[PDB]
């Protein structure tokens, strides 16, 4: 009747940085989830709450889709209770969720001979991330006593680190895409079905 | 624990940038070690000059930070990893006159060459000419002038050089700490930990003399059968009683015997086992020899090989207009990146060489989980030690006759173990006593305890009390005997190779005895064998993180070299020579010179 705009999530051309992951809404639209579920390229596909095969019943009243790209030896840090540089300071999950991700390989549309370092990630912070946050800051790092005024020196340090993905790079190191799904009961009437 | 949260923010940030730098260093040398041109020698000159100047100015920013506050070990062994560069930490004109200096010998040991004495048109140089004539030829005067033309032409041009060499080197010792260009050298086999774990440098020149100690008999077992065996070809130059001249011994400086081989074989009425027709009947091509490498490696629970192993890798050559430099070696790119290069040519040499570079391989596959700074070997002799144990377990007729290179109804003779045990003798025990003396050597002339008038005497009566070689001419203090060659040279290392032949036996033993293997040592095969993988791993899997002394701790269960695997391996060979040597004495005298 409606579809529901998954092809705009998955298939889309540019994807964001760790740091500036997207966040869009599912509106009133009836979505499926076995077409998921019955493709074959995905490297991961685990869901926590609920079960995918009895995933077109339930009813829910906003479904949140979130993206960015990360390596390869970084996709269990997307799960609850995980530390790591990642889950630490870009990107952390609640105990309580009750959605999954997605992930596969993307070497051949992000991999560039001589590097592709269009895609950064934070890698100082004071304190954690308070799940479902995100922060926007070029602040210099201050590490020692001595106060920084704004250049880069002894003890003074800028948080953003660039990624150095190339074609030729081991499996932990190729980019890798990946999709959050995140479902909410509100109090409003559920508007939406499988 | 302040320096601790800033030295911790520190290294990440360092890390971070040396991956992605060194990455592309070895890239950039890697694309010219394959495609020789211009072009590819000016990218690696200008991707190796960034990282050299980026790992300079990074120890020199990281200097301000001290080892005494700092108490966790694993950042601690970083720290003092980055910080140790002291080979700029000297004056910019003296260091312009070392490294003109290096260049200069360099040139000088490349450039050489001498002529015959009786054909004055016909020069030769040592790599197409000398070597190959101490290799094949037989005549006493041939050798003898050979020999003493190289001595005569390098020795003159480079004993000054390296006399105001030895001063340079000290003076740069003498600003990290250290007393001369001697313990400099030895700090590599330094450790900290637990009690009864540390180890200095001093205990190396203990260790090295208690292992020669015992290693000696032998060694004067073989000599003596030597001897009296090469005495059919010169029967009017050895002495029963005396010692062998130094240019008979089947190379130009004696580092090697194993080309006296057809001169001493045992029993000579049998060939060796050389299984190429084998292979050469059976349609063998390059990429099966690695298959069979990657099968044996994977029967012993070791993980498989990358898929970009076998896309990136040059197996072979590629026969067109692409010249290439063909030796084998193995690379560890970095970000998960590892290739082989070496020319694969149908024959058994090779089938041993692929094992040794898989299992240079597999070894830096194991630690890529450590820190930037731990991702390395722990001892300097560690790497060829893992790397040469895999080609004597794939060596043994059992294993040949396990994946179809001999019949089944094959069986093994008594007669054809001699030659194989004296063939790996020559090569293996044979060196040690070399290289002992080269090192001590170097050592106490570094040290100071031999003077410039000293500097050509001592040498060559050391020779003569530990090895038992003479020279067959009187030399005076203007040539420079140890200068005529590549290792003195061109600033390497000598204790690799004792080190290495010490540590192999050692695991060797340990792995066959975890797979209940029944029978003689040197027909020991670790196939299908689960446990000596575990432990093995177990054993490669830390790199820097330890103390060697753990490493070597987690396989052989000692905590310190031993000796004993050695000549377990050798008692067959050692029981033949002493039922061979009844009626011929065992010993030598220093008191004979084939020229009084
Ligand atoms: C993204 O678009 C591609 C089309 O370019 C979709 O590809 C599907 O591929 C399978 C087999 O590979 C075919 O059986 C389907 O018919 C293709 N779909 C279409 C619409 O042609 C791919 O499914 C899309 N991704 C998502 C998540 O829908
Ligand atoms: C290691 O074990 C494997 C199987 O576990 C052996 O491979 C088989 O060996 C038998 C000989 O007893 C042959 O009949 C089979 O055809 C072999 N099968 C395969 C798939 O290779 C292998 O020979 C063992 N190797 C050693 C050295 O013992
Ligand atoms: C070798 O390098 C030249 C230029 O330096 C280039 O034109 C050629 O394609 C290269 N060959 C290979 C096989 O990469
Ligand atoms: C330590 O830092 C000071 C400035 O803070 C700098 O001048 C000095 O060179 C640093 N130490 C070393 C060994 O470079």
């Amino acid at each position: 009747t409606n579809l529901c705009p998954f092809g705009e999530v998955f298939n889309a051309t540019r994807f964001a940085s760790v740091y500036a992951w997207n966040r869009k809404r599912i509106s009133n639209c009836v979505a499926d989830y076995s077409v998921l579920y019955n493709s074959a390229s995905f490297s991961t596909f685990k869901c926590y709450g609920v079960s995918p095969t009895k995933l077109n019943d339930l009813c829910f009243t906003n479904v949140y889709a979130d993206s960015f790209v990360i390596r390869g030896d970084e996709v269990r840090q997307i799960a609850p209770g995980q530390t790591g540089k990642i889950a630490d300071y870009n990107y952390k999950l609640p105990d309580d969720f009750t959605g999954c991700v997605i992930a596969w390989n993307s070497n051949n549309l992000d991999s560039k001979v001589g590097g592709n370092y269009n895609y950064r990630y934070r890698l100082f912070r004071k304190s954690n991330l308070k799940p479902f946050e995100r922060d926007i800051s070029t602040e210099i790092y201050q590490a020692g006593s001595k106060p920084c005024n704004g250049v880069e020196g002894f003890n003074c340090y800028f948080p953003l680190q660039s990624y150095g993905f190339q074609p030729t790079n081991g499996v932990g190191y190729q980019p890798y895409r990946v999709v959050v799904l995140s479902f909410e009961l509100l109090h409003a009437p559920a508007t939406v079905c499988g | 624990s302040i320096i601790e949260e800033q030295a911790k923010t520190f290294l990440d940030k360092f890390n971070q940038e040396a991956e992605d730098l060194s990455y592309q260093s070895a890239l950039a040398s890697w694309n010219y070690n394959t495609n020789i041109t211009e072009e590819n020698a000016q990218k690696m000159n200008e991707a190796a000059a960034k990282w050299s100047a980026f790992y300079e100015e990074q120890s020199k920013l990281a200097k301000n930070y001290s080892l005494q506050e700092v108490q966790n070990l694993t950042i601690k062994r970083q720290l003092q990893a980055l910080q140790q560069s002291g080979s700029s930490a000297l004056s910019a004109d003296k260091n312009k006159q070392l490294n003109t200096i290096l260049n200069t010998m360099s040139t000088i040991y490349s450039t050489g060459k001498v002529c015959n004495p009786k054909n004055p048109q016909e020069c030769l140089l040592l790599e197409p000419g000398l070597d190959d004539i101490m290799a094949t030829s037989t005549d006493y005067n041939e050798r003898l002038w050979a020999w003493e033309g190289w001595r005569a032409e390098v020795g003159k041009q480079l004993r000054p050089l390296y006399e105001e060499y030895v001063v340079l080197k000290n003076e740069m010792a003498r600003a990290n700490n250290y007393e001369d260009y001697g313990d400099y050298w030895r700090g590599d086999y330094e450790a900290e930990g637990a009690d009864g774990y540390n180890y200095n440098g001093n205990q190396l020149i203990e260790d090295v003399e208690r292992t020669f100690k015992e290693i000696k008999p032998l060694y004067e077992q073989l000599h003596a059968y030597v001897r009296t065996k090469l005495m059919n070809t010169y029967p009017s130059y050895i002495s029963p009683t005396g010692c062998l001249p130094a240019h008979l011994l089947g190379d130009m400086w004696g580092r090697f015997w194993t080309n006296l081989y057809p001169l001493t074989v045992p029993f000579g009425q049998k060939p060796n086992i050389d299984v190429t027709d084998a292979m050469v009947n059976q349609g063998w091509n390059a990429e099966r020899i690695f298959k069979e490498a990657e099968k044996f490696f994977v029967s012993v629970g070791l993980p498989y090989m990358t898929q970009g192993f076998w896309e990136n890798s040059m197996l072979t050559d590629p026969g067109d207009d692409r010249k290439v430099v063909c030796h084998p070696t193995a690379w560890d790119l970095g970000k998960g990146d590892f290739r082989i290069k070496m020319c694969t040519k149908v024959t058994m040499d090779n089938f041993l060489t692929a094992h040794h570079e898989m299992g240079h391989i597999q070894y830096d596959m194991a630690y890529a989980t450590q820190p930037f700074l731990l991702r390395n070997g722990a001892n300097e002799g560690f790497h060829e030690a893992v790397g040469e144990i895999m080609s004597l377990s794939a060596a043994t007729p059992e294993h040949l006759k396990s994946i179809g290179l001999l019949p089944s109804d094959f069986q093994e003779d008594n007669e054809t173990e001699i030659n194989f045990l004296l063939k790996q003798a020559l090569t293996i025990v044979g060196t040690l006593p070399f290289t002992y003396m080269l090192e001590k050597w170097r050592w106490m002339v570094f040290k100071g305890d031999i003077p410039k008038e000293q500097w050509m005497e001592k040498w060559w009566e050391m020779k003569r009390e530990i090895v038992g070689v003479v020279e067959p001419l009187p030399h005076d203090e203007t040539y420079c005997d140890p200068a005529a060659l590549f290792h003195v040279s061109n600033d390497y290392s000598f204790i690799r190779y004792y080190t290495r032949t010490i540590y192999q036996f050692q695991f060797q033993e340990a792995l066959c005895q975890a797979a209940k293997h029944d029978g003689p040592l040197h027909k020991c095969d670790i196939s299908n064998s689960t446990e000596a993988g575990q432990k093995l791993l177990n054993m490669l899997r830390l790199g820097k993180s330890e103390p060697w002394t753990l490493a070597l701790e987690n396989v052989v269960g000692a905590r310190n070299m031993d000796v004993r695997p050695l000549l377990n391996y050798f008692e067959p060979l050692s029981v033949w020579l002493k039922e061979q040597n009844k009626n011929s004495f065992v010993g030598w005298n220093t008191d004979w010179s084939p020229y009084a």
